[PDB]
């Protein structure tokens, strides 16, 4: 019936005058945009029809041409920003939020995922969402009683559709925006479907990507307990926005990250420092490095959790990239760290792994590690133990690593290899 | 991340 | 201080 028109029959029957042919024209048109094979969506735009499709969406009496058209404009506003902008500049934005209203739930649903797509294309188009007016009717959606009621598909494309409100960052979505949402994602992230988790979780760590303000935001919330628990989920979907979050926190204050501490996160750590997806290993590591880099009472807890073994073991044995922040949460221990707790540190092994790493060609890490090596020793110069370092380092091959690194590229490389040889070799 | 934009399928 | 932020 309405399978592969022509674009050109598409125009003829949308120019026609007649509501049954625009709406058979309309669903053809929805049919082939909805094909994974390179949907003909700049050739759709060019034949004029954005704004046709746009009126069709105020058209109360024919609820099946608004589904089609909202379902057709939908799937132009998928693809590039400047496929998604032709959408927006047809008057799509509030023709979409009207929707919202909807009496019927598949033509709210198709209104609130458009929606999704507009914002999702970048700050601008989300904020002139927000103006619009959309947050009010797409959380008045949500307003019942118990989340279980409504249809999955349903309740995951508002969650989704919510979490690109949240996204992007300069600039981040306004304050009162952010304020106003929260308390439903909230409700979301305490929801049984894993989907819905997955985007509530995104959502959340899109909002605790920023300055500690923002973060104060969420974690006033009382999400941080939730967090974590979503941290230890079988779903990997789940897990890797969870830690995406849990980390945001972690580069805030000591308060906020004592927050993450309190909720139990690191006992989840001996498991995401050695979980096989090396994604979750790396922003678990870049985590760590950032609860090294808190008070000594945090690193203390690092300590007591065991997970200074699992840092020996990722320095040891890792993604490059793993490797790198690694390094750097050696480097924070060493940095904030007591005397006690640096000496515990090379009592785990350190110092083996972090010379076999002097040898990357990356000048980055190695500045990271020559400046641990200079605070480890720093603490051992207060125990007078420097001869003991210096002979472990030396047994190991480090000794060798670093007179190389005098004579290196870098000027800072270069300064700092020399000076370790020149007060301690 | 999850997806920035989502084409509805048949 | 020596927090990065991502």
């Amino acid at each position: 019936g309405t399978v592969n028109w022509s674009v050109e029959d598409i125009v003829k029957g949308i120019n026609s005058n007649n509501l049954e042919s625009q709406l058979q024209a309309t669903q053809a048109a929805r049919k082939l945009l909805s094909r994974e094979k390179q949907p003909p969506i700049d050739n759709i735009i060019r034949a004029g029809l954005i704004p046709k499709f746009v009126s069709f969406l105020g058209k109360t009496d024919c609820s099946p041409i608004q589904f089609e058209s909202a379902w057709a404009l939908t799937n132009i506003a998928s693809g590039t920003s400047e496929q998604t902008k032709a959408v927006v500049d047809g008057g799509a934005i509030p023709a979409f939020i009207s929707l919202l209203a909807s009496p019927h739930a598949h033509i709210s649903e198709q209104a609130v995922w458009a929606l999704g797509n507009i914002a999702g294309d970048g700050s601008a188009f989300r904020d002139l969402v927000i103006k619009h007016g959309a947050i009010d009717p797409l959380l008045a959606l949500l307003a019942v009683p118990d989340l279980s009621t409504l249809a999955c598909g349903y309740l995951r494309n508002l969650t989704w559709t919510l979490s690109n409100l949240c996204r992007n960052k300069n600039p981040a979505p306004p304050l009162d925006a952010v304020e106003q949402i929260l308390p439903t994602l909230v409700r979301l992230l305490h929801h049984n479907d894993p989907e819905v988790l997955a985007d509530s979780c995104w959502a959340i760590s899109y909002l605790t990507d920023g300055p500690n303000e923002r973060i104060e935001m969420v974690v006033k919330k009382g999400v941080v307990p939730q967090l974590v628990k979503l941290l230890g989920a079988t779903e990997l979907p789940i897990v890797t926005p969870a830690l995406r979050a849990i980390g945001n926190i972690v580069t805030g204050t000591d308060e906020q990250t004592q927050k993450v501490i309190d909720a139990g996160a690191l006992a989840v750590f001996p498991s995401l420092l050695t979980n096989p997806k090396t994604n979750i290993q790396k922003e678990a590591t870049w985590t760590m490095s950032n609860i090294t880099a808190g008070r000594q009472d945090q690193i203390q807890q690092v300590v007591n959790h065991g997970l200074v073994p699992f840092l020996v073991g990722v320095l040891s044995k890792a993604d490059f990239k793993t490797q790198k922040e690694a390094a750097w949460a050696i480097t924070n221990y060493t940095s904030g760290g007591t005397v006690e707790q640096i000496v515990y540190l090379v009592h785990c092994g350190i110092i083996e792994p972090l010379m076999n790493l002097l040898s990357a060609k990356d000048t980055k890490i190695i500045q990271v590690i020559l400046d641990a090596i200079s605070n480890i020793f720093q603490a051992a110069e207060k125990l007078g133990e420097t001869e003991k370092l210096s002979i472990m380092i030396e047994e190991c091959g480090g000794l060798d690593k670093i007179e190389a690194l005098q004579r290196h590229e870098n000027e800072s490389v270069y300064k700092a290899s020399l000076n370790l040889i020149e007060k301690y070799f | 991340s999850s997806s920035l934009k989502r084409k509805r399928l048949s």
